[PDB]
């Protein structure tokens, strides 16, 4: 079919551990210091801003390596609206 | 939040970045407290020193990092809290009655 | 309204067995609407309204 | 190999309707290749300009009659298929036509445009017979290829035209009828070499040189397959919650239309109204909260 054409050239010319609090995600300095701002889970972690959540007296300028790398694999944003976050179960350790 | 929870998180804070050049003043930024409030509360619970606490284990982890690997001592000073080897060996002789060189030779 | 059985009723005829109220039982129906008008749940019955 | 590539050579233009194109060099059998394969392409896919929508005032439909005209009105639409007009740039031109008194309205009765080239102005369109006969039509001319009947346009466009817009089917194809022959081309050292004459006879509107330049353009692009290839919650309104009669007396007093407009405000922006635990009960169930900022809102 090249040869017929060469004749014509002169003629055309969800995740499971994302339902799971910060103590059980294979990590330990991203667990104990988030629940003391009434966010016991990843839920309000993604809406709230890391200029104030890190400014609270439990996080700081090294927690962004343990939030933004979480938000790399889980895709959530800064201020995002959650589709269905809370079940009936609420607990702690 | 009561105060006995914080020192449980304060000892869950420290043992993970000892190979880092870490100090007390970055703990106070992460814990939000001042630089002085860390050192009063450690005596109600441990009755030891928290200023030397982050300095004690840079001997104790160099008591196994030197012991297991083939690392020489003159890089331990620049990272694990000091500037020269003449002060790092002296803190060992107050803690565990030994010199660093004959600490490995004792099988 | 005569659903599910035979004898069509009056507002007093409910009151013989249940409760002899008159205008709360008349106001039952008014918020029976306001809980069931809802033309996004009743859109299925709005495909009956264009009959 | 010993291949040999052809050249366009001759345009022996016999008429404005009748033409002849020679072609050379061609090898053995390749005369029947390129004598045949153009012809099937040439007879269908040539884009031309043709009449589509003839519309006369004072005539309601194609089965009406108008006085001072000698012809029936459907037959005049059948006259108006045979119109060769050479339009160059655009694809839609609305010609206009007037005449008065006795005398046949022919194709030389149009108010011409610049890129409009009527080919055949001598063609008869009508025959006015009365002294007060004065016909006036508003013809759409288009530009297309292929065949479209009247009923194809009807279903494809649901938009309703005004009455009196009398359609005509779309005879676009501006070729009429071709033939060709295979004779020998006189190149010395290769005495098998063969030439090809493609006589083309058609109507106007087409220079027969460009008829085949576009015809290979059709074929050489279908070989390129061969020479290459071997949130609902956010838009939910206020009444779905079965909400309390006191607070629906207030959320309609605080002038909020959608739930996205409510979470556009915060919990602080609700407390100033008379007559928080209820929304903290119900928002935590179906996957909501408060305090969440929205941007690029509204999306209509």
């Amino acid at each position: 079919a090249t040869i017929l054409a060469e004749q014509l050239e002169a003629f055309v010319d969800f995740d499971p551990i994302l339902l799971r609090p910060v103590d059980d995600l294979e990590l330990v300095r991203s667990a104990n210091c988030l629940k003391a701002e009434a966010i016991h889970y990843i839920g309000d972690l993604v809406q709230r801003t890391e200029v104030e959540l890190l400014k609270t007296p439990n996080l700081g300028k090294k927690s962004l390596t343990e939030i933004k790398d979480v938000l790399a694999s889980r895709g959530l944003s800064l201020g995002m609206r959650l589709e269905n976050w809370p079940p009936a179960s609420i607990a702690d350790e | 939040m009561s105060h006995q929870k914080i020192i449980q998180d304060l000892i869950a804070w420290i043992d993970e970045h000892i190979d880092q050049p870490l100090n007390i003043d970055v703990v106070a930024k992460k814990s939000g407290y001042s630089k002085w409030y860390l050192q009063r509360m450690f005596r109600t619970v441990t009755h030891q020193t928290l200023g030397d606490y982050i300095r004690q284990r840079r001997l104790l982890l160099a008591a196994v990092e030197l012991r297991t690997t083939e690392r020489p001592i003159f890089d331990i000073a620049m990272d694990l809290g000091y500037v020269s080897q003449q002060t790092f060996s002296r803190v060992f002789r107050r803690q565990f009655d030994r010199t660093p060189s004959d600490y490995r030779h004792r099988l | 309204f005569g659903i599910d059985m035979n004898t069509d009723y009056t507002l007093e005829e409910v009151g013989k067995q249940f409760d002899v109220t008159r205008e709360r039982i008349r106001q039952i129906e008014a918020k029976a609407l306001r809980k069931l008008r809802h033309p996004s749940r009743s859109e299925v019955l709005r495909s009956f309204l264009d009959d | 190999t010993e291949f040999l590539k052809p050249r366009l050579v001759d345009i022996e233009q016999v008429s404005s309707t009748h033409a002849k194109v020679t072609l050379e060099p061609l090898e053995r059998g390749f005369g029947h290749t390129l004598g045949n394969a153009l012809r099937r392409i040439l007879l269908s896919s040539m884009p031309g300009c043709a009449v589509t929508e003839v519309e006369i005032d004072g005539v309601l439909h194609e089965y009406s009659t108008k006085e001072g005209v000698q012809e029936d009105i459907l037959e005049i639409l059948l006259n108006l298929k045979g119109l060769a007009v050479r339009v160059q740039g655009k694809d839609e031109v609305i010609l206009t036509l007037n005449k008065s008194g006795i005398g046949p309205v022919t194709a030389a009765d149009i108010t011409h445009d610049g890129d409009v080239e009527i080919v055949k102005p001598q063609h008869v369109i009508c025959h006015l017979t009365d002294e007060n006969a004065s016909i006036s039509m508003r013809i759409k001319v288009q530009r297309g290829r292929g065949y479209v009947p009247a009923s194809t346009r009807i279903h494809s466009e649901e938009d309703e035209r005004p009455i009196g817009r009398l359609l005509v089917d779309a005879c676009y194809s501006p070729v009429e009828r071709i033939a060709y022959n295979v004779e020998a081309a006189r190149v010395e050292q290769r005495t098998d070499l063969d030439k090809l004459v493609i006589e083309m006879e058609t109507n106007g509107t087409i220079d027969p040189e460009e008829a085949i330049r576009r015809a290979a353009t059709i074929l050489a692009e279908q070989l390129e397959a061969f020479v290459d290839l071997r949130d609902p919650i956010l838009l939910r309104p206020v009444d779905d919650l079965e909400l309390t009669v006191r607070s629906a007396n207030c959320l309609k007093a605080e002038a909020i239309h959608y739930i996205g407009d409510l979470v556009q405000r915060t919990e602080v922006e609700l407390l100033k109204t008379p007559n928080l635990t209820e929304i903290k009960d119900v928002l935590a169930s179906r996957g909501l909260s408060l305090g969440m900022r929205l941007e690029n809102w509204p999306p209509a």
